[PDB]
């Protein structure tokens, strides 16, 4: 239970087939159960407080990429990259191999 | 992006498809380095950065990027100290310390 | 801003070409200044200002290690910090931060 | 004890006479003992977290003025306006007449 990533999906057009992720939510139990929410438009909130970037807070680091995408890091072993339009890339180091669960396998 | 992850870079953007219209005077690069783009990099030069290059909008080689997204010479960058933004040539002195902002540091 | 010709005397100040070098005597105020033919400045300050002066010439107390007091009231190991601390701007000249020049040796 | 405003003053130049406010701190006991800090450069922090603006949080309402100055409101009886360079204007409704204390009288 080092981390927990949840995605909120909504229909993103008139078509029934157009469903894309609106926002992302990340729990970090080791960081006093912090609840980061990566929002549409590349905004970030933490425990419901909208936060100003870059954010350095213990192992957690959040900053804007050159692409304006929000890049989140937590230690060395977890990283995320959220473009705000619906694209999310989660990179785990080998430390989490076999330990993971969810849609990502 | 998958190709770049496998180390292959493709010049796929063209006028007829998906050009990045960069803000203000920033220049699009297919492979640019993010480590020394923002003036915070000047304010925190000892924070190690080894990130690979990426495509995006970067300031011309001689200019850094401020909060407004404007490309500025390092002489015009503000200095970030204790989370506070100081303008160039700013001076302050405290019970414990005397500081001044020059060249983004 | 009005030009005057030497010799000149006014309000206790005497400008004279003593020994071929431009003198500026302030006997009443307790100082004598001089510029030699090659541009070297000189200031002689009376004993009444012992331990009561500060500026690029430093304080006047035989201890030489403490001459670099800044206008903020703190010592500094860098001559340039001290000197720039003792800069004075005007309505037609605002002082830039001076720094050591490049050199070969 | 509806509110409590504290200013941090530092020497703001080489001269001993140049002292100006660097940051402002505001306690709001009725808002679960929140601690707002208005920082140099017109940033804002709340309980140590740098917050994105505008912030709506109960009675508290913090937003950038057209001048880029942070305007903080709390209820309708207290307001503040912080330019980030050292100017602070605090406005109280008549409800606080006679109740106030501190440098402001
Ligand atoms: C940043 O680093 C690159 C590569 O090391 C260099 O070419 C460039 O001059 C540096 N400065 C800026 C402002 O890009
Ligand atoms: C000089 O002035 C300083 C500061 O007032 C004082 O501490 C010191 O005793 C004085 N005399 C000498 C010889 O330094
Ligand atoms: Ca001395």
């Amino acid at each position: 239970h080092s981390f927990s990533i949840v995605i909120e999906t909504v229909q993103c057009a008139d078509d029934r087939d157009a469903v894309c992720t609106r926002s992302v939510t990340v729990r970090l139990p080791g960081l006093h159960n912090s609840l980061v929410k990566l929002k549409h438009g590349a905004g970030v909130a933490m425990d419901g407080q909208d936060v100003q970037l870059p954010l350095l807070k213990g192992d957690l680091r959040i900053q804007h990429t050159v692409t304006a995408s929000v890049r989140l890091s937590y230690g060395e072993d977890l990283q995320m990259d959220w473009d705000g339009r619906g694209r999310l890339l989660v990179k785990l180091s080998p430390v989490y191999a076999g330990k993971t669960c969810g849609l990502c396998g | 992006a998958a190709c770049a992850g496998r180390g292959v870079r493709v010049a796929w953007r063209e006028p007829g498809r998906c050009e990045l219209n960069c803000p203000k005077g920033q220049v699009y690069l297919q492979c640019g380095t993010p480590c020394n783009l923002t003036c915070r990099s000047l304010s925190y030069p000892d924070e190690e950065c080894n990130e690979a290059c990426l495509e995006g909008c970067f300031c011309p080689p001689g200019l850094y990027m401020d909060e407004r997204g404007d490309c500025v010479p390092k002489a015009q960058c503000p200095c970030y100290y204790d989370g506070e933004i100081f303008q160039p040539e700013d001076i302050f002195s405290d019970h414990h310390t005397m500081c001044y902002c020059e060249d983004g540091f | 801003d009005q030009r005057v010709s030497m010799p000149y005397a006014s309000k206790g100040l005497y400008l004279e070409t003593e020994a071929g070098y431009y003198k500026l005597s302030g006997e009443a105020y307790g100082f004598v200044a001089r510029i030699d033919g090659s541009g070297n400045f000189q200031v002689l300050l009376s004993d009444r200002y012992f331990n009561k002066t500060c500026g690029l010439c430093g304080n006047f107390n035989i201890f030489a290690e403490d001459d670099f007091m800044t206008q903020e009231g703190t010592l500094t190991s860098d001559p340039y910090d001290f000197a720039n601390s003792w800069a004075l701007s005007s309505g037609e000249q605002w002082c830039e931060r001076a720094s050591p020049p490049s050199s070969s040796c």
